[PDB]
């Protein structure tokens, strides 16, 4: 109720609604594979940085990605199991059952497009 | 929800229902004390067992008695 | 003085008096009687 | 009373900003109340949601998320300003609810209209042991 | 504690053959705090150290795991359910009023933990950390010395 | 306007009142029935704004406690000289400092405590004392004992003086609500009179007593032919032969030559080689300077004559757009509730402490006050700890304004209304930077201890590993080094050792030397943020949820200090804003014992020690860098490493502090069965104990009942409190007197 | 200090110039309020002989301005190696 300059503002009303959560103007799994690609590509970051193989050159960036490569799969689990089990009773598909699927999805496979983006992005 | 049993031992002295903060007792006529009235609960759903009701009894032990148990919406004072 | 006596009356007033008469009492009579252990007359 | 009134929700609300403190999610999920009373002139009242707010002179409308909120509210102006207002609660689907004066007259009032429940007629400490009322689903004090 | 204090410094003291130590030093407290807390311990703390480490540095891990539990259970204890109730409620507030992470929501609206269920909370994590604590300074005291 | 408006005898001087015990409420003046009513005699006591209505009554009694609290500290002072002039070596002292302990504490030989009075040096036995009143006492001018004495009987006469003037500004001439209510004329006094006035009046003593007999003691002459400040006062020539602009007398300061004071008003920025201390110069020309800024900020508020500042009219200007009333009710909050203004006093006397403790261990203002290890470790940990307090009864009586003064109606739009209506923002984002601050340091410590435990010493987040310097603090340590340099280039050096330069030591022991930052000091300053942090999330969340929340919406009519609400709506147990104040203190406490530990283990690894032709040698060899990274590290490099001394007092002077050490943990343990537990339980045991003395005929007339919640939540954190705080003061002692 | 210095002879002209400025508008009085401008006020105390509103506060307040300008103009230029 309390309206805000920061949460009102033009600007930010305009970053927020062209996001993929909140855009509602795709199917889910378009927003699945970006959501999975951003979130995928930004958590490499800290794997092929302070890993425990990180003073091996070469393998340092495999392992972080193979990690990452996990962790975007244990999301993918979590959201799959949020998904069946908060939508299982009674016009965004996001907030449907099947559609949260679709979603989940598309975020192992937007996760496991970024961890290989960010493999290549590391090797070149 | 919650569990409210008002017993003879009350002197219509109407102190529980001014402490109620949630509005569960009420004064009924009655013929067994000097007040002719007494205490009831025709709405123990809203009740949440704050006891405040049981403070504001000025009877030895307790004319009015809050069992807490299967705490709902309601009974556990959530605004969410 | 009957209000101050009444005062000096109250608990903790007789309360401090015992606590002044008795540590004095134990203290002069360890001072008097230096480490005593056993009672040997 | 002797007919219950209906809510009006084109009352005017009170004078105020925003509230942080004001209605949830389980507004629009679950049920809702409103409190309304008649302000003969206008005056700074303290929420219990917030800060201060000023009544309009007429009709007031306030929207609470909890039952309590809205009975503090209530008591509050009973004892600064004598207001007797009066609170409904509304569910997800629109059901309106008679709320705090039952039968119009305030519950420590008597009215001679309201049937005693929930009254146990026998002394307290002379309820039957819980080995007496065992695998029956019971309660001694629900006898 | 008592009792397992008393049999293992006596016993300690038996195997190391300073038999009188315990005999002059069971008296005062300061004879428990330093000749059996504090004498007995050094073995234990040098588990892992910048130095290196010895075959006692998983006893003295859990030697600080058992002395964190134990202030947890401080922390479940002293504290009650008004203030955390108040807080998870701003929590809810919170959660619900943000961008980009209402859309999930919880199926059962958190609440703080019960009166019982916290002294039960509590009670069960200074077991533990009590429990934990004296396993780890018996082992490292009574094997780092002797076999 | 401002005028004197006193009421003429409105209490008459009558004992009749002290018979009864319970007298100033209503509620205690039927008498006592049970013994719950003894505690709460001496609970409300204090509470002056429940025993009347009447703001007149409420402020008369603070006038009269604050003369009774002042005339208390006078006793002290006053006691303190004279067990200075009499039992203590201060004479002694004054003729080696570097080799006799300071003692000014004597026992009786009764039951073998006379083994406390150690050999402290000079041909005297007694207590080491760390309060550094030696220290002071050299750097005021005093030599002998006869200027202790008379500084005592002075001091008693002012205490005596300070009482009678609370006894007749109470029962004789008790001030109006409009005397204390002139805030503007209590501002302008205090500034021009208060601070400046003693400010002026301490910088002349410095100027003409204590520069020449501390310039002196530095000379190395005896004190015994030192002469006397009187000498100094009349007679010009010895003035003059130790200070040539002397002998110009006043004639610069109104000719406006003032660079000819330069010689005993300096600006040697840094510490004095002879004896560790600041420059006495420095000291005057800081106090002259201060003064003179103090009576120019008193002529600013308006008060009789027309020009000046009015309070009001600047609170209502400061208003902007995205504020609304911008401090708008705040006057008529501030000039109307004593409970503001306590919060007020509280906080910044608070914070003024913490501010005393660090400059006070960063430059020692008193000779050979930094060779003493002890008291400056003592000094600090005190007002540290005093500090501490007052910021949390700052907020304790800022709840309880919340509680009780509060007025909705003058506050509708302004400041205090919109912090109300986004206190549940506020403290939702105090809470995520509460949790994020303590994940990314404990558990960063954590990672250490485990990294460590798992053999892995690169994976460390350690001054050799994983460098987390604190570029920020380093630089700012480089820029201030820099500082006489180029920014302020009239300084001779820089204002201190910490951030570089030098090693001065006295004695060989090391006074003052840098400070080097690394990993560890990083990691221990932000868990410092992280604990402060939380505890200002615990006393915000008491102050602002004290009137109402989500949970409680009529939080305000069950007042400040209320156990709960019952077990309702879950559970509505410590939820009043006196508990959440009492949950604080522990906070406070972990706070601050943390903080301590930091600047005992870092000051006695990289500051204290001896000094040798080799170099600088520490007193644990600066571990600081390798063991302080690791929770493992402070259990055995600090905590075990350390307190030795303390277990090995007994049998020599210091075993007063091992057995004070076994009783500050007596009461921590103590302490929890009142922290744990509730009420049921004792009630019931005591029902079996009347039970008992029932069948014996014994039962009081006064029935026995059980400590209230609230009580037994104050017994606990009090005893809680004093049980650590003697703990940590018991081990600091003993181990900074035993190898310091 | 000494009779005819530049010190003098500049603080005497500060002392002056803010005399001069209490005695027409310009610098603010006791009969002078408000923040932007200067506005007429009560008289408060008595001039005793003077026009307009130029009372003994008034001469105290400017003459201790016109001090604390003139030392500190004279520390300032000695601190540049001026007057
Ligand atoms: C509850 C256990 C307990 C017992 C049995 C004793 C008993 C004794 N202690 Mg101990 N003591 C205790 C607790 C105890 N104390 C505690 C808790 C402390 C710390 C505060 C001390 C501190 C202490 C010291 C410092 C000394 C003793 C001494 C003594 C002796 C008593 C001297 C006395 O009071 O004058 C005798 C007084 C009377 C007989 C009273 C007579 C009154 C009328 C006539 C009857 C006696 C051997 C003293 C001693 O001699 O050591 C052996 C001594 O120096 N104790
Ligand atoms: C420049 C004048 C002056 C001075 C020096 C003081 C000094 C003081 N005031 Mg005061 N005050 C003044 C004017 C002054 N006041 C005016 C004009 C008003 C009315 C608007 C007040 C209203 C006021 C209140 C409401 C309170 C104080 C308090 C205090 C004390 C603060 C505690 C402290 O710092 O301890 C410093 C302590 C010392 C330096 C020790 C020596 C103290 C000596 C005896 C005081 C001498 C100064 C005295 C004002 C001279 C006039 C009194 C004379 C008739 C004997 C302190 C003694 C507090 C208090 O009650 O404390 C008792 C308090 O709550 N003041
Ligand atoms: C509060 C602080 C303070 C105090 C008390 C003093 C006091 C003193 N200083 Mg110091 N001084 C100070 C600050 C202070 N100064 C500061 C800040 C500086 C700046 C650097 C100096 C710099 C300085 C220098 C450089 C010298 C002094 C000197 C002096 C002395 C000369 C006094 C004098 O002529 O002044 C003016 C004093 C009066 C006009 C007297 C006051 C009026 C009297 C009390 C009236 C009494 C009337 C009464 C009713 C009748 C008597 C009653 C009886 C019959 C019962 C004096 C002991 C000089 C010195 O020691 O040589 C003697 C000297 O050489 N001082
Ligand atoms: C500037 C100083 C100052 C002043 C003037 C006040 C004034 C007041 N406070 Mg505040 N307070 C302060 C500082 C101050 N406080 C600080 C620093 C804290 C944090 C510790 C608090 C915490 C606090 C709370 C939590 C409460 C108050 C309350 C009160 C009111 C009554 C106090 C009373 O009756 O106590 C009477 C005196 C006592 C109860 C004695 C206390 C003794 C303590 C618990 C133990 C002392 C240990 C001692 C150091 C060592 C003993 C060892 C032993 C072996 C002898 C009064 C308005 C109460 C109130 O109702 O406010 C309106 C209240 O609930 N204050
Ligand atoms: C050492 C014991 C301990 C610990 C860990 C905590 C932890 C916490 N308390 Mg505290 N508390 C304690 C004792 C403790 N308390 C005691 C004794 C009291 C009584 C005075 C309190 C009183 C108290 C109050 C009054 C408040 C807290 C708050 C908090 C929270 C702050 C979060 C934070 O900054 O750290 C983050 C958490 C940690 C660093 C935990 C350390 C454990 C590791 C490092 C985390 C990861 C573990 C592991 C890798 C994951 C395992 C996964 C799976 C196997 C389980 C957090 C939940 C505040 C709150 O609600 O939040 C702001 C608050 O208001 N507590
Ligand atoms: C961690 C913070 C911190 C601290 C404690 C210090 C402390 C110090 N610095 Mg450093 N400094 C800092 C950060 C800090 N600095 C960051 C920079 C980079 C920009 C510098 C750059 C710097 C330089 C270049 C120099 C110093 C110097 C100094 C010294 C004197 C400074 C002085 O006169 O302050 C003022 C002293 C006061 C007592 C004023 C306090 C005022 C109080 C708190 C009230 C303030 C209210 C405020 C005005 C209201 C806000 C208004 C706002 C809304 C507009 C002192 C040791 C000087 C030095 O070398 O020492 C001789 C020097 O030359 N500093
Ligand atoms: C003619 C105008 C004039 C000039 C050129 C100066 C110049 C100076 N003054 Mg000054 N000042 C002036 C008027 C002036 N002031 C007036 C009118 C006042 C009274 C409000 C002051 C009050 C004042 C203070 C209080 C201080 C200075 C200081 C300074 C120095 C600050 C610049 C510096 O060192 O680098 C930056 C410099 C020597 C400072 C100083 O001592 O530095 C040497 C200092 O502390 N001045
Ligand atoms: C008049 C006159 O001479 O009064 C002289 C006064 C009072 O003198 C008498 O006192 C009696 C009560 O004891 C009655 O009040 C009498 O009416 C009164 O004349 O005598 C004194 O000794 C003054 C008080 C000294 C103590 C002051 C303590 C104040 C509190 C500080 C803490
Ligand atoms: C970290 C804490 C961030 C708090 C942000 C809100 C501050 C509270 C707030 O709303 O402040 C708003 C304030 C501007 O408001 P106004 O200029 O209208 O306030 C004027 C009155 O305070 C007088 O902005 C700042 O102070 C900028 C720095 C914030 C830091
Ligand atoms: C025209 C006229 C006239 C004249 C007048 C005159 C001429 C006057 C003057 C006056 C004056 C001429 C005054 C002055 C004053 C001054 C002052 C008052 C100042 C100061 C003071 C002080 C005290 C100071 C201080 C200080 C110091 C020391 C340090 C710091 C700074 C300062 C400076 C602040 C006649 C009457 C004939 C006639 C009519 C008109
Ligand atoms: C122990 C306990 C009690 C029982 C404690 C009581 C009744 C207080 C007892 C105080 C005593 C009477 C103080 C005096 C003790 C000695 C008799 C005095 C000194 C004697 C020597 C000088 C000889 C509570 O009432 C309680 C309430 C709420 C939370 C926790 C607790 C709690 O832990
Ligand atoms: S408070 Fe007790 S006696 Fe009074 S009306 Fe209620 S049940 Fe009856």
């Amino acid at each position: 109720m309390l309206e805000t300059p920061v949460t009102s503002a033009p600007i930010v009303a305009n970053y927020l609604s062209n996001l993929p959560a909140y855009r509602t103007g795709v199917a889910p799994n378009l927003r699945g594979v970006e959501i999975g690609l951003a979130h995928g590509f930004l958590l490499a970051g800290p794997f092929i940085k302070l890993g425990p193989l990180r003073n091996v050159p070469g393998a340092a960036e495999v392992v972080g990605c193979m990690s990452a490569a996990g962790l975007v799969l244990i999301l993918a689990l979590c959201l799959s199991l949020y998904g069946n089990a908060a939508f299982q009773s009674t016009q965004d598909p996001l907030m449907s059952s099947e559609g949260w699927a679709k979603f989940a999805g598309g975020f192992t496979v937007g996760g496991l497009s970024g961890v290989a983006w960010a493999y290549v992005l590391t090797q070149v | 929800a919650h569990v409210v049993k008002i017993y003879d031992t009350c002197i219509g002295c109407t102190q529980c229902v001014r402490a109620c903060p949630l509005d569960v007792l009420e004064m009924v006529p009655w013929d067994g004390c000097k007040a002719a009235q007494m205490a009831s609960s025709p709405r123990t759903e809203d009740c949440v067992g704050c006891k405040r009701c049981e403070t504001a009894c000025p009877t030895d032990f307790l004319s009015v008695r809050v069992y807490l148990g299967n705490e709902s919406t309601r009974s556990l004072g959530l605004a969410y | 003085m009957k209000d101050f006596t009444t005062y000096l009356s109250t608990a903790p007033v007789v309360g401090l008096g015992w606590a002044i008469f008795t540590s004095g009492l134990l203290i002069e009579i360890n001072r008097f009687f230096p480490d005593p252990l056993v009672f040997s007359f | 009373p002797w007919k219950q009134p209906e809510l009006d929700p084109d009352t005017p609300s009170p004078i105020f900003g925003g509230s942080t403190g004001g209605l949830l999610r389980k507004a629009q999920v679950e049920e809702f109340y409103v409190t309304t009373w008649e302000s003969p002139k206008e005056q700074i009242f303290e929420m219990p949601t917030g800060g201060a707010a000023i009544m309009r002179k007429g009709p007031n409308l306030l929207k609470f998320a909890r039952k309590e909120q809205c009975l503090a509210l209530t008591t509050q102006l009973r004892t600064k300003f004598k207001m007797t207002p009066c609170f409904y609660r509304v569910y997800a689907d629109g059901k309106v609810e008679y709320l705090h004066p039952k039968d119009g007259v305030y519950p420590e009032k008597v009215n001679a209209g309201r049937v005693g429940v929930n009254q146990n007629m026998r002394s307290i400490g002379e309820n039957v042991d819980p080995i007496k009322v065992k695998f029956t689903g019971s309660q001694p004090f629900t006898i | 504690g008592w009792v397992t204090f008393y049999w293992h410094w006596k016993h300690l003291t038996l195997w190391q053959g300073n038999v009188s130590q315990f005999d002059e030093s069971s008296t005062y407290l300061m004879g428990w705090l330093r000749d059996y807390l504090w004498l007995n311990s050094s073995q234990l703390i040098n588990g892992y150290n910048p130095f290196g480490m010895n075959s006692l540095s998983v006893w003295a891990w859990t030697f600080l795991f058992g002395h964190l539990v134990y202030a947890t259970g401080f922390m479940f204890l002293i504290s009650w359910r008004g203030y955390w109730q108040e807080l998870i409620e701003t929590l809810v507030w919170a959660h619900e009023k943000t961008p980009l992470a209402n859309l999930v929501y919880w199926k059962d609206k958190p609440v703080a933990l019960s009166i019982v269920q916290a002294r039960l909370v509590g009670l069960a994590h200074f077991s533990v950390g009590y429990i934990f604590t004296y396993a780890a300074f018996l082992i490292a005291s009574t094997s780092g010395r002797f076999g | 306007k401002v005028k004197i408006a006193v009421d003429r005898n409105p209490v008459e001087t009558n004992f009749e009142k002290w018979a009864k015990p319970g007298h100033f409420s209503r509620a205690l003046a039927k008498g006592p029935n049970t013994t719950t009513w003894i505690w709460n005699l001496h609970a409300d006591a204090h509470d002056f704004d429940n025993h009347t209505s009447d703001l007149e009554e409420i402020s008369r009694k603070v006038f009269s406690a604050h003369f009774g609290q002042l005339g208390i500290i006078l006793i002290w002072l006053s006691g303190m000289y004279f067990h200075g002039a009499r039992f203590s070596n201060y004479e002694g002292w004054l003729s080696d400092p570097t080799h006799i302990k300071p003692s000014a504490q004597v026992v009786w030989p009764i039951v073998g405590q006379e083994i406390l009075n150690g050999d402290v040096g000079g041909g005297f036995q007694g207590i080491q004392i760390t309060s550094g009143f030696f220290q002071l006492w050299r750097a005021s001018g005093i030599t002998s004992e006869l200027q202790l004495y008379s500084t005592a009987i002075g001091g008693l006469v002012l205490a005596a003086a300070c009482f009678f003037a609370g006894w007749f500004h109470y029962h004789k001439a008790a001030p109006k609500l409009e005397w204390f209510q002139n805030v503007e004329s209590m501002l302008n006094h205090h500034l021009a009179g208060l601070l400046g006035l003693g400010s002026l009046a301490w910088a002349g003593h410095q100027i003409h007593v204590s520069l020449p007999v501390n310039k002196l003691l530095d000379a190395g002459v005896d004190p015994k032919e030192i002469p006397l400040p009187h000498e100094f006062l009349l007679n010009q020539s010895i003035i003059a032969d130790l200070y040539p602009s002397f002998s110009k007398g006043l004639a610069p300061f109104f000719t406006l030559n003032w660079a000819e004071y330069s010689d005993f008003l300096t600006f040697k920025g840094g510490l004095n080689p002879v004896t560790g201390g600041l420059w006495l110069s420095d000291t005057a020309h800081h106090h002259l300077a201060i003064a003179v800024l103090f009576l120019v900020a008193g002529h600013q508020y308006r008060t009789n004559w027309g020009i000046g500042h009015s309070i009001k009219d600047i609170l209502e200007s400061h208003k902007g757009p995205f504020t609304g009333n911008g401090h708008a009710g705040l006057y008529e909050i501030l000039t109307t509730s004593w409970h503001a203004q306590l919060a007020i006093n509280l906080a910044l006397f608070g914070s003024l402490s913490i501010i005393v403790a660090h400059h006070m261990y960063a430059m020692p203002p008193y000779p050979y006050l930094a060779t003493d290890y002890g008291t400056q470790l003592s000094l600090f940990t005190h007002h540290m700890w005093i500090g501490g307090f007052c910021v949390v009864g700052a907020g304790a009586h800022a709840a309880i304004f919340m509680v009780r003064d509060y007025d909705p109606t003058n506050n509708y739009n302004n400041l205090l209304d919109r912090v109300i209506r986004h206190r549940d923002a506020i403290i939702s984002h105090l809470n995520w930077v509460s949790i994020f601050l303590g994940f990314h340091s404990f558990g960063l410590y954590i990672h250490n201890d485990t990294m460590s435990a798992l053999g892995r010493p690169q994976d460390m987040f350690s001054d050799t590993a994983i460098q987390l310097q604190p570029v920020f603090a380093q630089w700012i340590q480089n820029t201030h080094f820099t500082a006489p340099q180029l920014t302020a280039p009239n300084a001779l050096a820089a204002t201190s050792l910490t951030w570089g330069g030098d090693v001065v030591a006295v004695g060989g022991k090391v006074a003052m030397m840098p400070i080097a930052l690394g990993t560890s000091d990083f990691l221990v300053h932000h868990i410092h943020a992280f604990t402060i942090h939380v505890t200002v999330l615990i006393l915000l969340k008491g102050v602002l949820f004290a009137r109402s929340s989500r949970l409680i919406p009529d939080k305000a009519n069950l007042g400040f200090r209320f156990p709960c609400d019952g077990p309702g709506r879950g559970g509505t147990c410590q939820v009043s804003a006196w508990d959440h104040v009492f949950l604080g203190l522990f906070w406070m406490y972990n706070s601050l014992s943390i903080v301590i530990f930091h600047f005992s283990w870092k000051m006695q690894s990289d500051v204290w020690g001896t000094v040798t032709d080799s170099g600088v040698s520490h007193i644990t060899g600066g571990n600081f860098a390798q063991s302080a990274n690791t929770i493992n590290g402070w259990l055995r490099d600090f905590l075990w490493a350390q307190s030795s001394q303390v277990i090995q007092s007994y049998g020599s002077a210091l075993s007063a502090y091992g057995l004070m050490f076994l009783g500050a943990h007596f009461v921590w343990a103590f302490s929890l069965m009142f922290l744990f537990s509730g009420r049921g339980y004792w009630q019931e045991l005591i029902e079996s104990i009347v039970w008992a003395h029932n069948k014996l005929r014994v039962a009081p007339s006064i029935q026995p009942r059980a400590l209230s919640i609230t009580q037994g939540r104050a017994v606990g954190v009090a005893h809680y409190l004093l049980g650590g705080i003697a703990t940590t003061w018991s081990f600091f002692l003993a181990r900074i007197i035993a190898v310091g | 200090g000494f009779i005819g210095s530049p010190t003098n002879l500049i603080m005497v002209a500060s002392t002056g110039a803010c005399l001069f400025a209490s005695r027409f508008g310009l610098a603010p009085s006791v009969r002078k309020v408000a923040q932007p401008l200067k506005l007429a006020d009560r008289e408060v105390i008595q001039t005793t002989g003077d026009p307009a509103g130029f009372t003994a506060t008034d001469v105290l307040a400017m003459g201790a301005a016109g001090h604390a300008i003139g030392v500190g103009i004279v520390l300032g230029l000695k601190g540049i190696g001026q007057l």
